[PDB]
């Protein structure tokens, strides 16, 4: 079936291997290297050696036997796939050695080889360690602050599009600045972009809790939509915080009204309430729609399904919504 | 009237006809199949293709090449702003559009780069047409796989100024599969690999083929990759003997330069074939002949990097298209530039031994498939 020295090199191949499963590192190169030797047309010796400086931690020897392994199984048109498990090692020596820009490059070499499932997972640990590690090396405060000002600059003359794009770097350059979250937030409400104001305003909130004004731009935005219910649940929050807080009031008095005013046609209370995903699972759920027409035919199913909390709490948050209207 | 397909590059162009079943590739006045994408404008006459070539060395400054890289940009595109630092030619801004400025019997005037195109491609409709005894406005034309909305567009208008019935925009690389038969699978396959190293560019692409029916997936590519670096390292080879045995540097010689260049080209061209090339310009600087040679391993050599970054846009584009090198299942090559034994050798130690498709020259294979499609939208 094979040269006899082929085979020889298959039987040190495995005693080799069997050396490794018990750990046995150096007896294990021994058996490796005279197989190599027997049959120097094959990567496999070559990649087991680097194992076991992959191993011991000396990932410059591995390297070295890697990329020799790389180059016969070119001459020797091994199979793409052991070419791409030599670099896939490669790039696990620098994934280890925590030099991941590195460790995404030899991956890269390794997935062109063949996309190997191990490979794409590991390269994406890589990757994700890598990114994480240039935004901490991004962050400065002191530029934040720069950007910042710019932004508040651009932001007191009307031209909220620029304050942003200044926000924007000063938050990439300060993830942590409560404030600045609510500046962008009052460029969005501004530039009627409602939506955005809330989930700039909704980072500012759990940042800084007590931030009044993070929750009056978002109760703004929410108000300006006829989100009315949240609007005035939002400026209420702002009013726990400091009750004689003006928009906090005065928002929360004009919602108090305008969530009833604004039902009008059923339809707007259907596009606006199915829009939200608690009341789509209201309805979607059969149990409920159940419930719902005995509450229609009889008054007292109402009395009685409305003790037990988790009806009467769905049934509440359809009130709330007005999609049913108690008379 | 046969409909034909037109190869449109930076430096070099090529038209096909498909008549009588098949694709003829058609040589223009001088026997040059590929011909120059060049305009001189003399000031006697507006001179295009090796007639236009041959003017570099008496009126650089009104002579024009590289239209490409201006047609369909703004005049503020960074590409516009950079590219322009190196060209003897002076870009204009005319409506945020570049235009080109030369002077023509004596006189100033510009042109849009779309403009100088149409010049290009009536040249290659006086070459089809000459040829075929008739008429000709059936045309398709083909873009790099990158080209934007506007640039296929403005390509498109260069054939109507042209007076072509401009029937079809093509990519390079579909062009280059149909030239290689690659439409006719039958199955879900094939993934290919098309290798474009051109003129004065790089283009890598991956398209995946369908029972005749394209995608491209990947590119990647080096605006600034092509062959004419290898005719400047080639050049500094031969500058700097020439300076050796004179004592006199001729790299500042714009006349001097013209010519090794033009003479170097001419080597690069024999080492794809001989090992051996001579260089030989009579009063090269200064009345000075120069005399030398250069071989394929040297070449080589003073080019073994420019070779070897042709794999890592490969590298790109496999990974770009999600795919590994076992499943391309077929390589082809496009541009003259690949003809050099050192691509070759590079791709296919790159491919683990795949063979190279070279079934059609691949400096005509996109002229080719033009024409191939040419014949299907016209029959
Ligand atoms: N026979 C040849 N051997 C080696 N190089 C060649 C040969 N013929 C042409 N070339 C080179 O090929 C290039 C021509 O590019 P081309 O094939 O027109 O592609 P594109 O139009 O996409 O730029 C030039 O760099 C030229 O010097």
């Amino acid at each position: 079936d094979l040269p006899e020295n082929k085979k020889q090199a298959l039987k040190e191949k495995e005693l080799g291997n069997d050396a490794y499963k018990k750990k046995d590192f150096d007896t294990a190169l021994k058996h490796y290297d005279k197989a190599k030797e027997l049959d120097p047309t094959n990567m496999t010796y070559i990649t087991n050696q680097a194992a076991v400086y992959f191993e011991k931690g000396d990932y410059n020897k591995c390297r070295e036997l890697c990329e020799k392994a790389i180059e016969v199984g070119r001459e020797n048109r091994e199979d793409y796939r052991q070419i791409a498990k030599a670099y896939a090692r490669i790039g696990n020596s620098y994934f280890k050695e925590e030099k991941y820009k590195d460790a995404i490059h030899f991956y890269n070499k390794s997935l062109a080889e063949h996309r190997t499932p191990d490979v794409l997972k590991k390269c994406q640990q890589a990757e994700k360690i890598l990114k994480e590690q240039e935004r901490l090396a991004y962050i400065n405060p002191d530029l934040a602050l720069e950007e910042k000002n710019k932004g508040n600059e651009c932001f007191q003359k009307g031209d909220y599009p620029q304050a942003m794009k200044h926000y924007t770097e000063a938050i990439k350059r300060n993830p942590k600045d409560a404030k600045l979250y609510s500046n962008r937030a009052a460029c969005y409400t501004k530039l009627l972009e409602f939506q955005l104001a809330l989930k700039d305003c909704e980072e500012c909130i759990q940042l800084e809790p007590t931030f009044i004004k993070g929750y009056t731009r978002k109760a703004a935005a929410l108000e300006a939509m006829k989100d009315y219910t949240k609007a005035m649940d939002v400026y209420q929050k702002a009013l726990d915080l400091d009750s004689s807080c003006k928009e906090a009031a005065d928002g929360y008095q004009r919602c108090m009204m305008a969530q009833y005013n604004r039902h009008d046609s059923p339809e707007d209370v259907k596009r606006r309430a199915m829009a939200d995903p608690e009341v789509q699972q209201i309805m979607s759920d059969p149990a409920m729609r159940l419930i719902l027409e005995q509450m229609q035919k009889d008054p007292q199913a109402l009395s009685e399904h409305l003790k037990n909390p988790v009806i009467a709490q769905k049934i509440q948050k359809l009130m709330d919504v007005g999609l049913i209207a108690i008379r | 009237a046969a409909a034909i397909g037109i190869d449109l590059g930076t430096t070099y162009s090529c038209v096909g006809v498909f008549q009588h079943g098949k694709v003829e590739i058609i040589a223009n006045d001088q026997g040059n199949r590929t011909t120059p994408s060049y305009v001189a404008f003399t000031d006697t006459e507006r001179l295009i293709g090796d007639a236009a070539k041959n003017q570099v060395a008496l009126n650089p400054q009104n002579t024009v090449f590289d239209a490409k890289r201006l047609i369909g940009r703004k005049f503020g595109d960074p590409v516009v702003q950079s590219d322009m630092k190196h060209w003897p030619f002076q870009v204009i801004n005319d409506g945020d559009k570049p235009k080109v400025q030369v002077s023509y019997k004596g006189e100033t005037k510009a042109f849009y780069p779309e403009e100088i195109s149409s010049m290009v491609l009536t040249k290659m409709k006086e070459i089809a047409e000459a040829y075929l005894g008739y008429p000709v406005t059936n045309a398709v034309i083909t873009v790099p796989a990158y080209f934007n909305d506007s640039q296929r567009q403005a390509t498109k208008d260069a054939g109507v100024i042209a007076g072509l019935n401009v029937l079809r925009i093509i990519n390079e690389p579909t062009a280059a599969a149909i030239a290689y038969g690659l439409d006719r699978t039958g199955k879900g396959e094939r993934n290919v690999l098309i290798f474009d190293l051109g003129g004065g560019t790089f283009d890598v692409s991956i398209l995946t083929i369908d029972d005749g029916i394209f995608e491209v997936k990947a590119t990647a590519g080096d605006t600034h990759l092509g062959g004419e670096d290898f005719d400047n390292r080639l050049v500094n080879h031969f500058v700097e003997e020439f300076k050796r045995k004179h004592k006199k540097d001729i790299s500042q010689n714009k006349r001097a330069v013209r010519r090794l260049r033009t003479a170097c080209e001419r080597a690069k061209r024999t080492l794809s074939s001989s090992t051996q090339a001579s260089l030989e310009i009579d009063s090269l600087f200064e009345g000075i002949d120069f005399y030398t040679s250069i071989t394929r391993a040297r070449f080589e050599e003073l080019c073994s990097d420019l070779f070897r970054s042709t794999l890592e846009p490969v590298e790109k584009a496999l990974r770009d298209a999600k795919l590994d090198k076992a499943q391309i299942h077929d390589l082809v090559l496009v541009g003259g530039s690949t003809r050099i034994p050192k691509v070759q050798k590079l791709l296919q130690d790159f491919f683990n031994g795949r063979d190279l498709n070279k079934s059609i020259n691949p400096d005509e294979a996109v002229a080719y498939g033009a024409a191939v499609q040419a014949a299907i939208l016209m029959g």
